[PDB]
């Protein structure tokens, strides 16, 4: 088997440059190749290019070498993908793959978000409220970047949950989450919203009451 | 180069039934093809490699077959966890181009969305804004369409919607609709409603 | 001309290694594409489960030859890494012999043939493990024989 | 000093095909009608050569893949002869599917398909021998392309 | 190098019975072994190659077996056409060394030799010489001993004898014993005898001519 | 399949030098080699050496160099074995072999005789049956070819029409001259009633002889 570990997430605004890495270990790639894959939000998996692991020779698709540079270092077995003059369309999660025999080895992926936004803490808002079960919520709004950790009672209450994926506009994410519980529990037992946005060093535990 | 094509584009099969996905290349690829499953927000997971070999941790209910130009991934029966978009990939030389993907969902008994509406929070309108959230949980089919009526009239210009993925256990969906607005306009109007039309009922579900 | 012959010596070592590499690549091919298969009129290969005996006899025979080629390979600089591959070879072939109860019958199951010569299979208890080490030990040898050649053709432009 | 190495590539690629072909020889001459024995390595097991025939077909498809990837204007007519020879061989085995497309392929049938030195060559062996010589013709021509250019060292 | 030793040195086996020869290499040769049959005065004929595969035109009653360092050739039902010397050969790289050979004779019932004596040809008498030739035809076993008496007394040099190989049809042997002598010497003594002794009979067959008789 | 054809037979004397050839046609030798084999009279087959059919590089056993020399003409696919300062022990049949797959291709052999002998025609003497008793209804008749060099002579009976009942005996060498006899058996049904003749040919001396066998 073969392992491939890529860089952490990156946030840039249009115009600047990012360089992602992917370090392989274990067996030798059968055809001495490491390939890069682009996955834009809403679009499918798209092959970008490959680099020769013996000679470091880059080979890109016709859509991916005006602003794109593939490079390799051999002692550490890391491939490098650099994008210059970043555009919004560059916003994607990029994968780095290779094969031993005919088995393909993947992951973990690196997300790149190209946006004019700067790091902003969220503003977390409790959603207060027939039927012997009532639903409650949490409104996390106006933050950057992802991720935000949201739980209910330190994760001790995880049935009836629906946290929703964050969406971006005006360069700030908005996220919500809803809990549902029988009327015997609330407002008689302690609930709470735990949100954590480490980028802005924000930890906020907030309690929804009538 | 070689181009990969998948079919069908989308597919709703209920649990227990068997399914077949098709990948067709534009040339012979001598069984140099892999299959992937990808859930929303997660990396693709290798299912089959070299057309007919199961990858690590793949159940025996998945199988790959085919030769030359056409190949097929088959799931015998189906389990609540096998939803997702499946891809094929030509793995030889370069490029290793992917197929367009097949979105497969579990078909299920139709469920009405349990709708909840929440006023703007007290902390929120000390900050100067207002946002009313409408939660639409545990429904089927997916395609639901929400709008909001205000003091008789209704509103559409500036609203944000987020949908969940198919739940791995009960195969339902959930959708959060939040309308954010300057407290200039919200404070005028006493009560608000949230409007959703779904095939579970001709009359739209409504909560005020 | 002192190097004219040493470049020729280095390249003979490479050619012998690449031959070993190609025969191993054929074991890889039959394990990934011929296990559980039969010849078909139109599709080329169709499904035919659990009679992999003759195929595994072929894998053993290809591995006899790999061992034979490596024993004929001799070079002082790469001695340690030749013998490393040789011992991997003898370890692979001996593993297949050891599992004769599951591999030495016409009706070798598909699952058991994959554990013998499919180096990427989830389970490798019947040869696939040792086969993978053989592949790696040869590419350590190939990566080095290439450096030996490269070190000689180098000597013409400095 | 790189057309000298550019034609190295085609020589190494042909050598690889030549090695893959040598493996079909090996299993034909030593694996037909055989099974794995713990003490002897290979012992008798007659008339179940279908899986070994499937491996031979799979090696042959791989060979055809390699030859199709060979592009060089110098040897292109000899590469195309090799390509056609390969495709004629593979098509012959599929033609004889009634005898080779089954688990219990007899030893006689198998030798008539992949043992190019068998007295009867009715099920593929004939086309295989021509495949060998086709690659041999290409190997010689490849070994002349580098050798005539490597003569630049002392001429 | 890898030496090849063959066993046994020779065999005498009847038609319809079985035969097995052994070739043992000094190291593992990976079934790269050929088998040859060679008849007297002819090139060796390839029987088996790569240890187990029959060569062109070889009947199915031949087979090859073995692995590693020990190999064998077998004839499950031996036909009378199969006499000869059998050789194995290591066929890989260099050298391609041979076994010492195994001489196979076809055992058979005993047969008395039909003996014939012939006078010196008249044209040979004009030559300066004279020949009384003794033909010993179709006898088994091969072992035969022949004398030559001249009016009673023997003669032991100037004799030159040759056997044929085993007959491909009935497995008998044949022998010619010739007597080309100065002519003056033939023109002195009366009776000439050429009488061999065989396991078939006690005492010798006696076939003889007379110069001035008839 | 591969065909090997070798030189004609050779007769030399101690001291001279001989060169033999072997031309290959058909497929290529998979290991690009042609091996030479020697068989001395009374001995088995012995491997002498091989030559690389791509490079012309020779390789010999220690028993065979400082004397033996091996070359090859690539244009004609023709190997060559040249032996100098010939000795009596070089008398042998020399074969040339090679393989395609694991199948070995052979023949036909070159016969070399190193000897003080010279080309001498044979004298032929018809060996008639002895008058007196027609013992048995079967008459055996003989032909004796004597005093020739080199081998071979070819003998037939009535131009090959009489083939059954024949025993041609191997030629044996004595004092640089071969002697050969042949016997024909046939029942007194036939002889001396009809015409039986002994046909012998010796192309080295351009000799053609027919000698009828009469009482």
């Amino acid at each position: 088997e073969v392992q491939l570990e890529e860089s952490g997430p990156e946030q840039k605004k249009p115009g600047e440059t990012v360089m992602m890495s992917c370090k392989a270990s274990g067996y030798t790639f059968t055809d001495h190749s490491m390939h890069w894959v682009k996955q834009a939000p809403g679009k499918g998996l798209k092959w970008m290019g490959w680099i020769n692991t013996e000679t470091g020779e880059p080979t890109c698709a016709d859509d991916f070498k005006g602003r794109f540079a593939l490079s390799l270092e051999t002692s550490s077995r890391t491939a490098f993908l650099q994008i210059n003059n970043l555009k919004n369309e560059d916003t994607a999660i990029y994968f780095c793959i290779g094969r031993w025999g005919y088995y393909v080895y993947w992951g973990q992926g690196t997300t790149l978000v190209v946006s004019s936004a700067k790091t902003t803490a969220p503003s977390v808002y409790p959603l207060a409220p027939t039927g012997s079960s009532v639903t409650l919520g949490c409104l996390v709004k106006g933050y950057f970047p992802e991720p935000v950790t949201l739980t209910w009672n330190s994760g001790s209450l995880s049935s009836g949950v629906h946290t929703f994926p964050a969406v971006l506009q005006s360069d700030l994410y908005t996220l919500s989450s809803s809990v549902t519980v029988t009327s015997s529990t609330w407002p008689s037992q302690s609930i709470t919203c735990n949100v954590a946005h480490p980028a802005s060093s924000t930890k906020v535990d907030k309690k929804i009451e009538p | 180069d070689i181009q990969m094509t998948q079919s069908p584009a989308s597919l709703s099969v209920s649990v227990g039934e068997s399914v077949t996905i098709i990948c067709r290349a534009s040339e012979n690829i001598n069984s140099n093809l892999a299959w992937y499953q990808q859930k929303q927000g997660k990396p693709p997971q290798l299912l089959v490699y070299a057309a007919t070999n199961l990858a690590g941790g793949v159940p025996s209910r998945f199988s790959g077959s085919g030769s030359g130009t056409q190949y097929s991934l088959k799931i015998n029966s189906l389990q609540s966890e096998d939803f997702g978009t499946y891809y094929c990939q030509h793995v030889w030389g370069s490029p290793w181009t992917f197929g367009g993907g097949t979105k497969l969902e579990i078909k299920r008994a139709d469920a009405a969305p349990t709708v909840s509406i929440f006023p703007p929070s007290s902390e929120q309108l000390t900050s100067g804004g207002a946002s009313v959230v409408c939660f639409l949980n545990n429904f089927y089919p997916k395609d639901i369409n929400v709008k909001w009526k205000i003091d008789g009239s209704e509103r559409q210009n500036g609203v944000l919607n987020s949908w969940t993925d198919q739940d791995s256990k009960d195969s339902t969906y959930s959708m959060s609709s939040t309308l954010t607005l300057t407290k200039d306009e919200y404070e005028r109007h006493n009560s608000y409603t949230c409007e959703a039309t779904h095939k579970t009922s001709t009359s739209p579900i409504v909560k005020s | 001309t002192e190097i004219s012959k040493k470049i020729t010596d280095s390249n003979a070592v490479l050619l012998a290694v690449k031959e070993v590499e190609a025969l191993l690549s054929s074991i890889d091919e039959i394990a990934a594409k011929a296990i559980g298969k039969k010849i078909h009129q139109n599709n080329g290969l169709d499904t035919e489960n659990n009679h992999n005996g003759s195929l595994l006899a072929g894998a053993y025979a290809i591995s006899t030859l790999i061992k034979q080629k490596l024993d004929g390979l001799k070079n002082e600089g790469l001695k340690e890494k030749i013998d490393a591959a040789k011992k991997c070879s003898e370890t692979f072939t001996n593993k297949l012999k050891e599992k004769h109860t599951d591999l030495g019958k016409e009706g070798v199951t598909d699952a058991d043939a994959k554990e013998a010569i499919l180096k990427t299979n989830g389970t490798k208890t019947k040869g696939a493990e040792e086969l993978g080490k053989l592949f790696e030990s040869v590419e350590v040898l190939s990566k080095a024989a290439k450096e030996m050649l490269a070190n000689s053709v180098k000597e013409l432009t400095s």
